[PDB]
Parts: structure tokens; sequence; C-alpha cells
């Protein structure tokens, strides 16, 4: 069959990676010098850490490759155990690698390892880091405990910006040959919010629906995310357009309640332009609407007192 | 008997025998029970990926009747582990019980089972179930187009699925050659916490009776050609229990990823039907080629 | 005759088939139907107490089988029952799947027997939001042999995914207009002798609940007849049973809460609260009288109806009585 | 078999072209699955919308008739620990189709049910397995969904059911019973079905049996109100118009009678009142913010019970005192 863009096209060189410029020029001299220390690679969703990882641990091994690597994510099992014996054994197995290059431990999503495991992986650290190189990868660096976080290297990856997003869009269509508008490029960037995955993914899909990627063919499958939507209800400087727009952009599209006020109090949490006494105000009010949604009364009257509130308050 | 299905017996290792090799495939799940002029069958699968199917004859029984005549076969649904319990409490005293009668009535009828002693009598009734739309018949193995085939000793067998089983195997590997002047190559290489290890059966017509490599149509033979398959140890294993009544054991594996292996030990008689993983990764293949070459 | 008189009046007089259940036609006319057109739906019954939700329930399932193959088609769970997300997920899941039971000769003859069993889950709302989850594809696959039948007073507290599967049926309240027939028959039927207007009296103050009516007409009856004067009950001693405040002791307090002095409300509240009048009682009662009476001006009115209706919401969170009702009275007499 | 079932399963669609209302998202599937392109995709909407009858419906035509075979379907009736994510999900995604029939699938309803750590474990078994196995997560709460596993899925959101649509299949389904339905009754079912089927469909089983003879009785909107116990729109009106106009004596006796008339219940009479004053042109905004405070204080009030006449004496106070400010 045929792969979904997504997959199909994952880079598989250092080079082909968008973003963050000058952690991947790091790690392209990472991988051409070979003296890799022990990292954590930290990030948003769908940026390219997993890929980075991956695509380092090739260009460093090489065809050694399949003897070098051991990797491991949340899909296996990570208990204590496994870092007792089958960590434990690949660190103290011997490998004739060129100068400079170690076997690499990839531990994919370590935020979600178990206490006694983290803390059991400290001492085959200190024992087998002559040999042996960890890698992980987590959405929160601070999920992993201090004594492992000790003897990392730390690297955050920040949201990719649109123009590295339009250049990989602009790769991919080019591979593809796929017909395409300026405005059509814009909506997919500006709704994949950051997110190369998601851009991906509603460029195949509006290419699957239509074939030309513009504006109104994009948004016909793809909608403008709904926090944005939730900013311009909460900064909306009358009741009544408050009360439209949850009405005809959030109601009557099928966004629960639930997911509406969770939204609200990530947003208000956000809201630079705000006094701090009118947030922390409209946080309560947040608060006590989702503990009426919580106990079952999800209606639509509750979300229009909440903001009859929060107007009243701005006031 | 009344009944639209009844059957008995005298032979109580039978039945003890087919929940022993039931077993493997999960001590709470369901069964399901097909009955038919020709015998009874206990039929289970696991995750889609593996199926049991275990045949008991008419033979087995001293009786055997099937009255059923709208439908040439009936189909029923039972819990395991409600068997289980029956069956461990009341074949406490395995040395008294003389008879077993099995009865079904038909649909929204319980399955009967009754054990006779020389004087008393312990009957118990088993709720039915709806069957699952997934269809058993939907694991099987295309009879057009065999990969390979391959007749085993059953206690060979056993001894190296017991192998397997000690050493922690986590990935089986089933590796079939054949060449001129009568030599096969038939062996199970298995990735564990030891790393790769190889069992290799003997080329002798007194454990490895005959192997044939089909090119995946069931007539050519082909010398020369590798056939592996690549399998889970957690769904290869569960037939070590079928193995171990086993007098003789047919492998035949097709070019779709089906493996069937067909055991015999007036008998009973077990099928086991199990899919391959997609694909063999390039560690395993090399750490193969070096083991076999 | 001692055993028939072993049993309170709500238990002996409820009703025994669906044509015994009073003022909720909406409902039973389908309910009753559904025993020809073979055609039960999933059910949602919602509403206040005592309206008879669970005798329907009983009744439709009595009508259906009969009393011996009810047995092998009926799962009853109610509050009294562990109903954790582990029991929807194996014990009613494996009644759901398991396979209809075979009906005798009689049983068919005598009752329609349709081809699905019932699992009714009294007292729905107690059940938590996961394990409400559980219940849905349980209910969507299995619909060809089971048929769920959710209770709840508070609809509110049932998942809008379940609310969607059942078709759902609303008791109304049970008052004077449309529930004074059954209560004349089960006065009639024990020998009560009471005074025109007494039932009526009686539906009143239950406010929409006719097991408290029975109740409080078996109280009455049975201080009637070991009085053994032959006399007819009378609205006064329905109105002492039921705990309603005196017409008199309601007029002092309107008289202190007029006066507006701040210590002698708190010395007659004081004083008052010792006869242990409930509060709930006192505030319908304070309602009544205000939002009737025509010597008041709106904006009095609107005030009153807020700080009745905040009171009475303070109430209902178990709030202690003393507090509430002093603090209302204050408020009132500063309007 | 089918017609001893309930309404809202004997007319569950079977093929795609039988949902309604979703044009856009069912366009886009099957030209995806026309040139076999299916992504990993995630289905969001609110109850009764046709998520899972789509979703069926595209792996009826995928695999045909024996689709039973090659789809894993697990929902919230089923334990999804992640112990079973690691062991059964694992092993059938990562074993072979049965008669190499292309990719296999895996249906996550109600996804939103399933814990943090088996939807992590999610991540790496969704990306390794791709080109095997399609994945698709249906949801009515996105929140519950972790931001790993919403990054993966193809996104598509199920509206409310449009008018058009739901007149369409209420007219399929009156030609399958023997069944007529009036204009007036049709317009009551689609402003109570609030755009969800199965409510659609539910209150015209109840309607049908209503009727005394449906062969040739003819459903009304009295039918649907007396079948739902809602009020009219007449009433409402009715009330309405005393609580601002009248006395409060007439009001209070005014609602009362509308109530005792056909036992009407005071959420229902709020939330058709609330319907009315969306649309009222008020001058004065404060009047707004009073009206939506003081009455959404009082549907959560009476969502716990309480006093009936108290909490309908409230009504009226709140809608005067809110309406004083237009003065
Ligand atoms: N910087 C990038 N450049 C090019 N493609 C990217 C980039 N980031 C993500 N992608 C694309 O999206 C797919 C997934 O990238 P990943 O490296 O897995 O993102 P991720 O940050 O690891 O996501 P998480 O943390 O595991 S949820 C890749 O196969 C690429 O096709
Ligand atoms: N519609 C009714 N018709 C006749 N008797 C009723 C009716 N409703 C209540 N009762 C009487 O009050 C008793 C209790 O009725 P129930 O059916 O238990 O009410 P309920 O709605 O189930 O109460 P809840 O919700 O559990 S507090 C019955 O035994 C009858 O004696
Ligand atoms: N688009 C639709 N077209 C036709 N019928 C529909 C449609 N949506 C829902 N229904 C009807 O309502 C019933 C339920 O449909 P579902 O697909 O199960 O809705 P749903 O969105 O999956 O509900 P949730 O999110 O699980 S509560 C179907 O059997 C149909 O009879
Ligand atoms: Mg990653
Ligand atoms: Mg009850
Ligand atoms: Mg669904």
């Amino acid at each position: 069959l045929q792969l979904p863009w997504v997959e199909k096209y994952r880079p598989q060189v250092l080079s082909d990676i968008v973003g963050n410029k000058e952690t991947i020029d790091r790690l392209q001299q990472i991988a051409k010098d070979g003296n890799m220390p022990h990292m954590i690679i930290s990030g948003m969703p769908g940026i390219g850490k997993t890929t980075s990882v991956h695509c380092l641990a090739h260009e460093l091994l090489g065809r050694s490759y399949a003897d070098g690597v051991l990797e491991l994510n949340a899909s296996d099992d990570r208990g204590i155990d496994v870092v007792r014996n089958q960590i434990k054994h690949f660190a103290q197995k011997k490998l004739h690698l060129p100068p400079g290059k170690h076997k690499i431990v990839i531990l994919d999503e370590a935020d979600s390892m178990t206490a006694g495991a983290q803390q059991a992986l400290r001492r085959t650290m200190e024992l087998y880091s002559n040999s042996t190189r960890f890698a992980f990868a987590c959405n929160q660096s601070n999920k992993i405990i201090e004594p492992l976080q000790s003897r990392c290297a730390i690297l955050r990856y920040s949201k990719l910006s649109d123009e590295d997003v339009l250049k990989r869009l602009l790769q991919i269509i080019k591979l593809e040959d796929v017909k395409y508008t300026n405005d059509g490029l814009e909506a997919i960037i500006f709704t994949a919010e950051g997110d190369m995955r998601q851009a991906i993914n509603n460029l195949q899909s509006t290419v699957a629906g239509h074939g030309l990627v513009n504006a109104d063919n994009v948004f016909k499958i793809v909608d403008s995310p709904h926090p944005l939507i939730v900013k311009k209800m909460l900064l909306a400087s009358n009741l009544e357009d408050s009360i439209q727009i949850l009405r005809t952009d959030l109601w009557k599209k099928g966004y629960s309640s639930i997911d509406i006020v969770t939204t609200s109090f990530r947003v208000t949490k956000n809201l630079a332009q705000v006094k701090e006494s009118v947030r922390l105000e409209m946080i309560k009010e947040i608060g006590l609407t989702h503990m009426r949604i919580l106990e079952g009364v999800g209606t639509y009257l509750q979300l229009a007192s909440m903001l009859a509130k929060i107007h009243k308050l701005n006031n | 008997l009344a009944n639209k299905f009844s059957a008995s017996t005298v032979h109580l290792e039978h039945i003890t025998t087919a929940l022993s090799c039931l077993t493997p495939f999960g001590s709470k799940d369901d069964v399901l029970i097909f009955i038919d002029a020709d015998g009874l069958s206990f039929v289970r699968e696991n995750n889609h990926v593996i199926k049991i199917q275990l045949l008991l004859s008419r033979e087995l029984f001293m009786s055997y009747s099937y009255r059923n005549e709208t439908e040439d076969h009936m189909k029923l649904c039972v819990k395991i582990n409600h068997i289980l319990d029956s069956v461990s409490v009341m074949n406490r005293n395995s040395d008294d019980i003389v008879e077993c009668t099995l009865s079904y009535d038909g649909h929204g009828s319980p399955f009967v089972l009754i054990f006779e002693d020389s004087f008393i009598s312990e009957r118990v009734e088993y709720s039915t179930y709806l069957i699952k739309d997934f269809d058993t018949n939907g694991l099987e193995l295309d009879r057009e187009r065999i990969s390979f085939e391959a007749i085993i000793k059953g206690e060979a067998l056993h001894s190296a699925l017991k192998d397997l089983k000690e050493i922690g195997c986590k990935e089986c590997y089933v590796y079939a050659k054949t060449e001129a002047n009568d030599e096969n190559v038939f062996a199970l290489i298995s990735k564990s916490q030891l790393g790769f290890s190889k069992i290799k059966l003997p080329s002798n017509r007194s454990i490895l009776e005959k192997l044939q490599v089909f090119d995946g149509d069931s007539t050519t033979v082909i010398d020369g050609f590798a056939v592996i398959g690549f399998f889970d140890f957690t769904s290869f294993d569960k037939i070590r229990k079928s193995t171990k009544i086993a007098s003789k054991v047919l492998f035949r594996m097709d070019v779709h990823g089906v493996l069937s292996v067909n055991i015999l030990s007036p008998g009973i008689v077990i099928e086991v039907c199990m899919l391959e993983k997609e694909s063999i990764d390039e560690a395993a293949q090399t750490e193969i080629e070096l083991l076999m070459e | 005759e001692q055993s028939l008189a072993q049993q309170p009046w709500v238990e002996k007089y409820r009703p025994k088939n669906l044509d015994e259940v009073t003022a909720q036609d909406h409902a039973v006319t389908v309910l009753k139907k559904t025993l020809k057109s073979a055609n039960l739906p999933h059910m949602l019954f919602y509403g206040p107490p005592g309206t008879g939700k669970t005798s329907t329930i009983l009744a439709l399932t009595k009508e259906l089988y009969g009393p011996d193959l009810m047995k092998s088609r009926i799962l009853e769970l109610n509050a009294s029952d562990e109903r954790g997300i582990s029991i929807v997920r194996e014990k009613v899941k494996n009644f759901a799947r398991l396979t209809v039971s075979k009906p005798s000769k009689h049983d068919l003859e005598n009752y329609p027997c349709p081809p699905y069993k019932i699992i009714i889950l009294d007292e729905a709302d107690s059940m938590t939001a996961d394990a409400q989850s559980a219940l849905r594809r349980t209910m969507e696959t299995y619909s060809g042999v089971t048929r769920f039948c959710l209770i709840c007073n508070y609809v509110t507290r049932i998942i809008d995914p379940l609310a969607s599967r059942c078709s759902k049926f609303r008791f109304k309240a049970l008052d004077a207009s449309n529930a004074i027939d059954r209560l004349r028959f089960i006065s009639e039927q024990e020998n009560v002798k009471c005074d025109d207007g007494v039932l009526e009296r009686i539906l009143d103050i239950s406010a929409g609940d006719l097991r408290r009516g029975i109740t409080l007409l078996q109280s009455a009856s049975k201080g009637a007849q070991y009085l053994g004067d032959g006399k007819n009950i009378t609205s006064t001693q329905v109105e002492e049973l039921a705990g309603v405040v005196p017409h008199d002791i309601l007029i002092e307090i309107v008289e202190k809460v007029k006066s507006g002095d701040f210590d002698e409300i708190k010395k007659y509240v004081n004083t008052f609260m010792k006869s242990g009048w409930s509060a709930a009682s006192v505030v319908n009662q304070l309602h009544e009288y205000y939002i009737t009476n025509d010597n008041f001006d709106t904006n009095f009115k609107n005030q009153i109806s807020w700080l009745l209706f905040t009171t009475d919401s303070r109430l209902n969170n178990g709030t202690n009585e003393h507090i509430q009702l002093l603090n209302l009275l204050v408020k009132i007499s500063q309007l | 078999s089918k017609e001893n079932l309930p309404w809202v399963e004997k007319y569950r669609p079977e093929t795609l072209d039988e949902v309604y209302g979703q044009n856009e998202v069912i366009t886009t599937v099957r030209k995806f699955v026309d040139e076999g392109k299916l992504p990993h995709l995630l289905f969001y909407g609110p109850p009764g919308t046709g998520k899972t009858s789509t979703i069926v419906a595209l792996a009826r035509e995928i695999y045909g008739k024996n689709y039973s075979n090659m789809v894993l379907e697990l929902n919230a009736s089923d334990d999804r620990g992640i112990d079973v994510v690691r062991n059964q999900i694992k092993d059938f995604a990562s074993t072979r189709q049965i008669f190499s029939k292309g990719f296999k699938l895996i249906i996550l309803d109600e996804a939103d049910a399933m814990t943090n750590a088996a939807q992590n474990a999610l991540r790496r078994v969704i990306e390794r397995y791709t080109k095997n196995t399609r994945f698709c997560v249906l949801a009515n709460y996105a929140h519950k969904l972790t931001p790993a596993l919403l990054s993966r899925c193809t996104r598509f959101r199920f509206q409310p059911l449009p008018q058009e649509a739901i007149e369409r299949r209420i007219a399929n389904v009156l030609v399958h019973e023997k069944l007529k339905l009036s204009p007036n009754a049709e317009k009551a079912l689609i402003e109570l079905s609030n755009g969800d089927m199965r409510r659609v469909l539910n209150v015209l089983q109840s309607c049908k049996a209503t009727l005394d003879n449906p062969d040739e009785d003819e459903i009304s909107d009295d039918v649907i109100y007396e079948c739902c116990g809602a009020p009219r729109p007449s009433d409402l009106k009715a009330v309405l118009k005393s609580i601002l106009e009248d006395d409060w004596g007439t009001a209070h006796y005014t609602l009362n009678k509308v109530r005792s008339a056909k036992g009407l219940a005071l959420i229902d009479l709020i939330e058709g009142i609330v319907k009315i004053l969306e649309d009222y042109e008020l001058q004065n905004e404060e009047t707004r913010v009073h009206l939506l405070t003081k009455l959404a204080d009082i549907e959560y009030s009476i969502s716990k019970g309480g006093n009936d006449q108290i909490q309908g004496s409230a009504v009226i106070g709140a809608i005067k005192a809110s309406f004083e400010n237009e003065t």
C-alpha cells in the first residue's frame, strides 16, 4: 500500500530536520566528532526529538547500529527487572567500535519510567559510562529524577517557526507534486500550531479530499485551533460578542462544555494583557463553573453565566 | 435420551486431557463447543492471532446420539473457568467415577455434564453465552499455498519446547531447508536473554519423518531455499501441553504467514493455527544466517 | 387476616399490574403496548420521590414474563449493591451476553415472553461516571437479547451518552388532582373515615410524594383506631401528624419579623427551636404566606423570593437549621 | 430479528451512504479508502452524531462482509490498561493480516476513558506499526486525550446533525414504518433533538406507540409533547408574558396553572424561557448578566432537588428584578 506522509517523509538524516538550528547543528557536530555524552532531549510533541535521536544514533554507529543501539519506549517492559537484566547486560557487552564511538541506549518517553527503575539506572550509568551512553527523550525534563539529570547534557527543543514548517511542507509538496496556493499553505501552517506532524497530516487530508491546497479547502476539513477561539471569546469587550462566539464557534460546532472550560482555564493562565486581580477572579469563576459541570450540569446556560460573571469582573 | 445431543463415555482421561490442552489459552475466557454427528469439538482463540481446535470423535464415546434435524450442527459458548472449577471439585475422587455424560438441548438450554458413580451422580449445568462475531474459520491454512511441510516425533518437539521455555525464549524462528541426497534441516532459533540459540532436529527418519519445501504452491519441490517463520514465543509455546500427549506432529506453513500444527496423540486430535510477525529485523536475519551458516 | 396485615400500607398497596399505576399514563401506555409490539427500548425513568418508577418497572417485568420465567430473565441492581467499574465490566456484561433462556410451555401459553432479558439499574444516579461510561457499548452491542432500564431522581447525574442511548420517561409529581382516586380507594379499602377534604389536605402536604401521603393516612388511621371514638379524622390531626407548624405560631413569627427587633427575634427563634420543628417546613410555610400576600409590594416579593431560595438551597446542603432560620428571619425583617 | 430491535439500533447505518450530516468527513474518508491511503484517524464529536456507525461502515467497506476477522475493536466496556496495550493490542498490531488483505484496523471507541499510562504506551505502537496497522480513536471529550496521541491522529469533527439530514432520515424511517408525521410534529422533533439522532429515533418510536391505530393515525405536535411531557411553545410564551407584565399574584397563579395542566417540570420551563430570552433585544446589558447568573444558580439548585415552589417563585423574582434594569 501507500504509507501516510507522516511516516513516508520521516527525515532519515540530520540535515533534513527543520527548526532548532542551533541544537541540530550541535547534534551534527557530535555525530561527526563522536564524543557523545549522556543527554536529555525535551520538547513539545511533533518537533523532531525521536527523529533527531534516531538519526544521530544512525550517523554515529554506521553499520554497527544493529549491535550498538538498545531502544526502549513506553510500549515495552521497562521495570526495575529490565534495568537489572537487559540494560545491564547490554551495557556490559564488549563491542569493538571506532575510536570515539560508544554504545547508545535510547530511552524514548523516559518520563513515564517508574521511580525504582530510575533509581536503579544511577548505578549502571556510574559503572558503564566508559562504553555506554544514554539518550533520554521526554516532553517534561523535570519528570526525570535529579540524580539522573545531574549526569546528562540538557537540550530543550522549541516550537517550530512558520518558516521551517513552510520549508518542509514545500519540500514534501515538490516530492509529491501537489498543487497548492499561498493561502492554503498559510492555513495549514496556522492550523498546525507549530506541530509538524499535524501539518503533514492536514496537508495529506486536504490533498486526498480535493488535491488542490487552498484556504477554503483546508478549512473545510481542518478547524482553527479552539484555544484561539476561546481566547477571542474571553477577550471580547461586549457580553453579547462573547456569547455569540460561544454559541456560533464552539457550542454549535460540537465542542463539549468540559473541553471549553478546561481550555478557558488554560488560556486565562497565559493572558498577558489582564491585571492579576482580574485574572485570579476569572480563574475562580472558571473553577466554579468547572465544578458545576463535573457534577452533571454541563449546559450552555452555565457557560453563558460564566461569561457574564467574567464580563462583570472586567468592569 | 430425549435431549437433542447426548454422549456418554467411561474414559474420564479424554475430558481432563482436553481441558489440560485448552488451559494454556487462558484460565478465564470463553470456549466454543461445536456438536455434530461426526463428533464434538472445543475451540478457543487468543488475540485474533492464535486458535486451537480439539476434536472428540464418536468412537471415543460408548454412546453418542445427535438427534437434531433442522441443523446439521450446534454451536454454543461456555466459560472455561466454570468447567475447570466444577471438574476440579468433582474429579477429586477420580478413582470412583465410572461414567461421564454430556448433554445439550439446543439454543436457550444449558450445557449439562453428569458424573455418574456407583451410587452417587453429580449433575452440573453450565450457562451458555452469545458467540462473538469473530469467526473461528477466519484463521486457517491456505491449503493451496503451503510454503513447507514437516512431520516430527512428539517427544522431540516437546523436549525442544521445554528447552525454549526454560531459557525464557522471547522470539522464535522456524527454519526449514532441503537439499539433495535426502538432506533436511529443520531448526528452532530462539532470541532470549541468553542471546541467540538454536535447537536442530536430526536428519533421520526417526524424529524428523519427512520435510518438504513447496515454493509456496504445495506442488513444486525446491532445493537450497530456506523458509523462515518468525513468531512470538507467547503464542508458539501454547502448543507445549498438546505436544506433551502428542504422538506425531505435522507442521504446515503457508505463504500468507500462517503456521498450522496438527497433533495426533480413535483418539484425541488437535489443530493449532497461528500467525507470524510482519517482518524480521536485520539483526535477527543476520544472526539466523550466521547460526545456520 | 393477620398475615395480610403484616405490611405497611405503602408496600401493601404497591401496584401489582400496570393498570394500577396512576397519573403516569403517558409512559404506561407505551410500556403496555410494548407487550404486543415486543419492541422494548432501553429506558431511563426519572422523577421525584414516590412517583411510581420502581413499581412501574416491577409491574412491567411481572407482566412480560411471569412469576417463574422472571427469575431467569431479570437482573436487578440498586444502591445497596456494589456497582464499581469492575462490576459493570464483568457481572453486568456477562448477564447482558447470556443466552435467552427457553420458556416453558406454560409460560408461552400464559405470557408473551419476549426474546430478551432485562437489566434494571435502580438508583442509577449513584453510579460513578466511569462506571456509567462502561455501560455504553454493552447496551448498544447486546440490544438484541438485553434491554436496560435505568431509574433515577436526578437526571443530570446520568452521563449524556447514556441519556442519549435510553428513551426517557419523566414521572410526574402526584398531587391532589391526579392521585386522589388511588388514595380514596386505599382509604375505602381500610375503612378510614375522614372528613371531606382530608385526602386533599394529605396530598397537598405530601407535595408530589404519594408514598408520604399513604404513610400519613396510615398514621391518622392508627390514631383514630386507638382513640376508638368512631369519629371522622380531621385536617388538624393530619397537619399535626405531618409536622406542619400551627397557623398561630407562624402568625407570631410574622409579627416578630414585622417588629424588626433583633433581640426579640433571636429570643423567639431560640424558644421556637425547642419544639423541634423542621426548618424546611417552616421555610415552605413562610414562602406560602409571603408570596401570596397582597399587602406587600413587588420589590419586597422579589427580594424575599431570592432570600427564601438561598435559605432553602443552604438547607438542602444539610446545613444547621437554627442558624439558617435566624439568618432568614433577620434578613426578612430588614426588607 | 431486526424487527424486535429498538429503533436506535434497528436503523443503524450499514454503508457509508446511509450516514447523513457529515458530508465533508464521509467524502474525505471515502476518497482515502478509494486510494487506500488511510491514515490514523480521530473522530471527535458529541453523542449520537454517527462516529461509531461511520467507523464500522468504513471497516465494512474496506474489508467487505468479513471485517470482523481483521478488525480489533475495543471500548470502555473492556479493560484497556497498560498491560492490555502492551500485550493484546501490541500482538494484534505486530502480526500479519489473515490473507495479506492490506493493513489491519484497530478501533479504540470511547478512548477518552483510557488511562494516561495506556495512552502513553500507545504512542510507539501507533508509530512503529503504521505500515501494517491503522488506528481509529473516537471521543466526545478531547481534554482526556494526551497531546502526544492527538498529534498522531488526523482529526475529523462530527458536527451536531443539521436539520436537513434529520429530515431525510425521518422520511426514511416513516417510509420504512407505516407512519405519518405532520410538519409541525417534525419541527418539534427537530427542535428537541438538539442534533442527536438517537433522541429523534427514540421519540419517534414512543410516538408510534402512543398512536391508537398507527396504520392510519398521524403524529401531531400534541402527540410529541405528550410523549415527551414537554411544555408547548404557547405555554412558555404565556408564562413569560405573565412574568413580564402581570403582578406577582397573577404570575404565581399562571405558573401554577400552566404546570398543573400537564404536570410540567420547572427545569424544562426554565430552559424554554432561556431560549426565548436569548433572542430578546435588551437595551441594558446588566439585565442579561442578572438573568444569566440567577437562572444558572436556579438550574444548579434544581439539579440537587430542593423545594419546587420556592424555585418557581425564585425564577419569577429573578426575571422581574433583572428586567427592572431596562426601566
Ligand atoms: N523538525 C522536523 N523536521 C521534519 N519533520 C518533522 C520534524 N518534526 C517532526 N517531523 C515530522 O513528524 C514526524 C514525527 O516526528 P517526531 O520526531 O517523532 O516528533 P517528536 O517530537 O518525537 O514527537 P513526540 O515527543 O514522540 S509526541 C517525523 O517523521 C517527521 O516526518
Ligand atoms: N403512580 C403510583 N401509583 C400508585 N402508587 C404509587 C405510585 N407512586 C408511588 N406509589 C405508592 O408509593 C409507593 C412507592 O412507590 P415507588 O414506585 O417506589 O416510587 P419511586 O418513584 O420508585 O420512589 P423513589 O424514586 O425510589 S424515592 C408504592 O408502593 C405505592 O404504594
Ligand atoms: N449521521 C447519522 N446518520 C444516520 N443515523 C445516525 C447518525 N448518527 C447517529 N445515528 C443514529 O443514532 C444511532 C447511534 O449512532 P452512533 O454512530 O452510535 O453515534 P455516536 O456519535 O457514536 O454516539 P456516542 O459519541 O458513542 S454517545 C445510529 O444507529 C443511528 O441509527
Ligand atoms: Mg517521540
Ligand atoms: Mg424507587
Ligand atoms: Mg459511539
